[PDB]
């Protein structure tokens, strides 16, 4: 508990909204933290990305240079304007090789052409940073020359105006980045997969709009049940159909089918392979879906968090605590059925299950272990993080360890956390918690 | 037998009666060899000496104001009898029964949350009726009632609102070339009050706004209504009802992540001097747990009136949320009125009483006999009282000694009822025969003593019956 370092940032900037690990080719591991309301040189809250090196004292970090200036590009009798004000840069930061992808779903982008305009909607733009080569590229599948009238006339089909690109970001083992934006297709959500190398090669300065040949977007669905379902709120990459070559995508939607929520496993071609639905309604089933073989037999298993789930112990009193649903993949080409296991929290109104950060294996014996977030748990009601020690049969209901929130009330400690990465190379994952309320990030090393 | 009256007394009428209430005085002259004038009334009767001069005071309760209780027009009699007059003797105990019946109707405070989304516009008219019509139902159901309402659209933050062109901020309905008021998170309109006409006028004055996503922030409005007390003016001693109207999906907790809002909505009021949710841009949709806790703590019943299109969603919500009900919001609101009546029919009050303006010297005991017809001692109020029920309490009061005031007045006030029982108590320490006085009489040894109801008390020590034993003489051995 003593070795719990704190990383700070600019005063009043919500430092800790999103966090991740970066491992450049040089071999140095750092923590990428995205503050949506970073104060730039223009005294405006736009967004900042801090590449904090591993320091015992933590503290302020040197903000990595990014193009925060608006680009008023002119091309094809059209004006492309990048409204970077209140863009919330850093909502999703990931790394791969020597490339850091930092997405700004709230980065409004506008196209002006005569009276008609494309509107400065939160399309979402992702900056690719390569400090070794000093490259600052941009990628935005949502951005397009299509006007609002075109989308309106075609029944909003393939609506890519309010995607909020970069809401969820994952990096595949092959080297292709997959971004899931629940705001796409008019809040239905979408997924876009693209190689990093192709976009890096095709990028040119002062363009801001160029079609990518290697892009692969999700297929639109006209079923009303998907309307407002947020198909893409949580994104995970794994294998479920037994094809090691192909990468399967798990999409967790908390509002699918009239707020019920669900999780859909699809092949690499964005074709639905299987579907799973939660038991209780209004529990926000699909906020964060994780893929990991808890039993440990080569088949990935699904973990879903429902912070708003309501349980009861005595007097038939329905109290909101939260729940975790575990689905185990059956042996062989067999479809999954009812949830394998259900785990319940302890604290009241703790939103237990808001975020799930896989921890791989804690004791490094063979049994996978995980961590889940209780952003407003604890006896005081500030925050909690619950570590579940997995078992071959499944996941134990009672957490192995519980970490409280040392920050004051309202810190929302535990809202965003990530693991499965080692900073000190001690053989075990190091936990990071993005407490935005206190504008600080707490790094703690899990010692079994 | 000797009893207690004969012994430890036989000195004067006051002391003779002070030995015990069950003592009598024989004023008329008789044989003093038998130690008369202080013994049981039966013994004195066996010994005669009853020439209409018997001094055997008793405690009698006299009712002054005993107007009948209301049964169903300017009386409103809740406690009967109203004013009581009582006479007590030192070291005495007496019982009296007091009956109380409910008369006044149960007060009610109703809050109405309305959505002003673009989609709601088609059904907006209907929901307005559901407000005023509901008020009418309560107008004919009770006399004391307060009604208030507020409106909500969605949080004022992207993407919930259009920002391009800049005029979209003041008029987001730019694509359709129509004028709509700016969308807002929560805007309390009318505080709880009895002015039904003003309520209807303000409800009709409300207009519609526009948003982007179908879900709407109703949970924020519910929390604001159930968390603010001064702004809403809730009454502690009255039932509370909440009616929320909607046509489409409703935003739930953690949805603000899309708009960049993650801080929850705590149990605090954030509406002062502006009638707006100032912290809407920095507070997230409260979850069902917080709303349920607020409803339970504040004793508020929630009725979700929704269209048949998505009625199943709110039926599920009600199943998940205890204490709330679901109704159909359409051209006919019967499915809502019936549920409102059913909820109002479960209201139960309590009948408790307190006593004021009584010296601590007097002692009191009570028993309770509620509608169950079961006598319970030591309980001053049962549970589960309903309008029209009559509860009778038998209060026994015991007084020791004669207070110097000789006149007292105290009150019995039921809890929550203006009407009270005024009881005036009097005491008669001295005997009536003493009114004769006769300070000087020849029977006190030639006018050398005082005479009192057949006994001569004389000098500082003269104790003989004839007032002749002196103080230094009369020492037989
Ligand atoms: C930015 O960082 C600050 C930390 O410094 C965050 O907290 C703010 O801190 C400032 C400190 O200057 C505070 O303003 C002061 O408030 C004092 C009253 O509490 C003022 O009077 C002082 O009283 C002292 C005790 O009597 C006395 O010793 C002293 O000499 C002085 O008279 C003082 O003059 C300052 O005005 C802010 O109130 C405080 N803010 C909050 C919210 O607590 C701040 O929050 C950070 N910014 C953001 C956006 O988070
Ligand atoms: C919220 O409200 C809705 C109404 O709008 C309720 O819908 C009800 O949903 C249940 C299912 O949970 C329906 O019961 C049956 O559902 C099956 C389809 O589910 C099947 O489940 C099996 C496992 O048992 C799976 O193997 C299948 O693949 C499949 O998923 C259906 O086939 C049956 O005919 C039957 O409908 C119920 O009918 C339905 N009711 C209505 C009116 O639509 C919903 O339950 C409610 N939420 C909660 C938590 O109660
Ligand atoms: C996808 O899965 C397939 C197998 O299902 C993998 O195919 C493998 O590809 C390698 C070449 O990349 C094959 O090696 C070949 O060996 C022959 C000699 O036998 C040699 O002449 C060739 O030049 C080549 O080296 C290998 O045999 C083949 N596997 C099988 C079972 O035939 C493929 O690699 C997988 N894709 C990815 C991206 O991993
Ligand atoms: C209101 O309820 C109380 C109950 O506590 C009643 O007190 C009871 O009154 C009766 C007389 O009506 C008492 O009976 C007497 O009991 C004594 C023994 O204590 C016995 O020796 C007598 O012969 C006689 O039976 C009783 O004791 C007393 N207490 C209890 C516990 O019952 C009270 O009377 C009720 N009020 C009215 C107006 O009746
Ligand atoms: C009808 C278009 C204008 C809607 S709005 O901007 O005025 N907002 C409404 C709420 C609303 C939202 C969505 C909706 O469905 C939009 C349909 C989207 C269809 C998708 C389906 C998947 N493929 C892409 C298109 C209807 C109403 C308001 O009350 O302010
Ligand atoms: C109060 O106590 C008196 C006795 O002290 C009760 O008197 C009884 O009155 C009923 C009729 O009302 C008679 O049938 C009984 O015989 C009486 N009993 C005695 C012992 O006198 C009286 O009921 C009690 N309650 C009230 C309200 O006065
Ligand atoms: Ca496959
Ligand atoms: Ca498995
Ligand atoms: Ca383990
Ligand atoms: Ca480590
Ligand atoms: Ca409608
Ligand atoms: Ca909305
Ligand atoms: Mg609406």
């Amino acid at each position: 508990p003593v070795q719990l370092t704190f990383y700070a940032g600019p005063n009043g900037s919500q430092f800790g909204f999103s966090l991740d690990f970066h491992k450049d080719s040089h071999g140095r591991v750092a923590i990428v933290v995205g503050a949506p309301r970073t104060l730039g040189p223009s005294q405006e809250e736009t967004g900042g990305v801090f590449l904090c090196p591993w320091r015992a004292e933590g503290g302020q970090c040197p903000s990595l240079l990014f193009d925060l200036r608006d680009e008023t590009r002119n091309v094809g009798s059209q004006t492309l304007q990048t409204f970077k004000a209140r863009q919330g840069l850093g909502a999703s930061v990931v790394s791969w090789s020597d490339v850091i992808v930092a997405c700004a779903p709230w980065q409004h982008w506008n196209v002006l052409e005569k009276t008609e305009e494309a509107e400065k909607t939160p399309v979402g733009s992702c900056f690719l940073a390569q400090p070794e080569s000093g490259r600052r590229a941009e990628y935005s599948p949502c951005r397009g020359n299509t006007l609002s009238r075109i989308y309106v006339e075609n029944d909003f089909s393939w609506d890519k105006r309010y995607c909020e690109a970069g809401f969820s970001s994952v990096v595949t083992q092959a080297g292709e980045l997959v971004l899931g934006a629940p705001g796409g297709y008019y809040f239905l959500g979408l997924l876009a997969q693209a190689p990093v190398a192709d976009i890096f090669s095709s990028y040119r300065p002062g363009i801001l709009l160029w079609h990518v040949s290697s892009q692969s977007l999700s297929f639109d669905s006209s079923n009303p049940e998907y309307f407002d379902g947020y198909w893409g709120y949580s994104v995970a990459v794994g294998e479920f159909d037994g094809d090691l070559n192909t990468t399967e995508y798990v999409v967790g939607a908390p509002t699918w089918s009239w707020t019920l929520g669900a999780v859909e496993i699809l092949d690499s071609y964005y074709q639905r392979l299987h579907r799973l639905r939660g038991e209780q309604m209004a529990s926000y089933f699909g906020h964060s879906v994780a893929v990991t073989d808890v039993n440990g037999d080569g088949r990935h298993d699904l973990l879903v968090g429902a912070p708003l789930y309501m349980e009861s112990r005595a007097d038939r009193k329905l109290a909101e605590v939260g729940r975790v649903y575990l689905f185990l993949q059956p042996r062989g080409p067999h479809a999954l059925g009812a949830p394998s296991l259900l785990l319940t929290g302890t604290q009241l109104y703790g939103r237990f299950g808001s975020a799930i950060a896989p921890l791989g294996d804690l004791d490094r014996d063979g049994y996978n272990d995980i961590a889940v977030a209780a952003p407003y748990g604890g006896p005081s009601g500030r925050g909690q993080v619950l570590v579940f020690l997995g078992q071959s049969e499944g996941l134990r209901s009672r957490p192995s360890q519980v970490l409280d929130s040392p920050f004051p009330t309202g810190s929302a400690f535990g809202f965003s956390l990530r693991g499965a990465v080692d900073i000190d190379d001690n053989g075990y994952p190091d936990l990071i918690v993005g407490a935005y309320g206190a504008n600080q990030v707490a790094v703690y090393r899990a010692q079994p | 037998g000797p009893n207690i009256c004969t012994t430890r007394g036989v000195s004067s009428c006051q002391q003779c009666l002070a030995v015990s209430p069950m003592c009598a005085w024989c004023s008329d002259e008789a044989l003093p060899l038998g130690s008369p004038r202080c013994d049981l009334k039966e013994n004195l009767l066996k010994d005669n000496c009853a020439p209409e001069s018997i001094e055997f005071p008793v405690s009698e309760a006299r009712v002054l104001e005993d107007r009948p209780l209301s049964d169903k027009s300017s009386q409103v009699t809740q406690v009967s009898p109203q004013r009581i007059a009582l006479r007590l003797r030192p070291d005495d105990s007496k019982n009296f029964s007091i009956q109380v019946r409910q008369v006044e109707d149960y007060p009610v405070d109703i809050y109405y949350l309305m959505d002003l989304s673009y989609s709601m516009k088609d059904d907006l008219w209907s929901i307005q009726n559901l407000g005023t019509k509901l008020a009418t139902q309560m107008r004919k159901l009770t006399s004391n009632l307060r009604i208030g309402f507020g409106a909500f659209v969605d949080k004022p933050v992207s993407p919930y609102m259009y920002i391009s062109p800049p005029e979209a901020l003041e008029n987001p309905c730019y694509d359709m070339k129509t004028t709509c008021l700016p969308m807002f998170g929560y805007k309390h309109v009318l505080t709880l009050t009895d002015q039904v006409t003003r309520f209807n006028e303000e409800v009709k004055k409300q207009s519609v706004s526009r948003n982007r996503d179908a879900p709407e922030g109703g949970f924020d409005a519910i929390m604001q209504a159930t968390v603010c007390d001064e702004k809403i003016g809730w009454r502690n001693d009255a039932s509370h009802l909440l009616v929320f109207t909607t046509d489409a999906k409703t935003h739930i907790a953690l949805d603000g992540r899309l708009a960049g809002i993650v801080q929850p909505n705590d149990g605090q009021c954030h509406v002062g001097s502006d009638n707006h949710y100032s912290a809407s841009t920095t507070m997230d949709y409260p979850s069902l747990g917080l709303m349920t806790e607020k409803l339970s703590q504040k004793n508020i019943n929630l009725i979700f009136a929704v269209t048949e299109n998505v009625v199943n969603l709110y039926q599920n919500y009600s199943e998940l949320i205890p204490g709330t009900t679901v109704g159909v919001l359409s051209m006919d609101s019967s499915n809502v009125l019936q549920l409102i009546v059913d909820a109002y029919g479960k209201i139960r009050s309590k009948v408790e009483l307190e006593v004021r303006d009584l010296p601590e010297e007097l002692s009191l005991s009570f028993n309770a006999t509620c509608l169950n017809n079961e006598v319970i001692p030591g309980l001053k109020s049962c549970m589960g009282l309903k309008i029209g029920d009559t509860v009778s309490f038998s209060i026994e009061a015991k007084v020791r000694g004669c207070p110097q005031e000789k006149e007292k007045s105290f009150t019995i006030k039921p809890v929550g009822f203006k009407d009270s029982l005024i009881v005036q108590v009097t005491f008669d320490c001295d005997c009536a025969c003493q009114a004769q006085a006769e300070p000087n009489s020849h029977r006190c040894n030639n006018g050398n003593g005082t005479f009192e109801c057949g006994v001569c008390r004389c000098g500082p020590g003269w104790l003989g019956s004839q007032c002749e034993c002196s103080e230094e003489d009369y020492r037989p051995s």
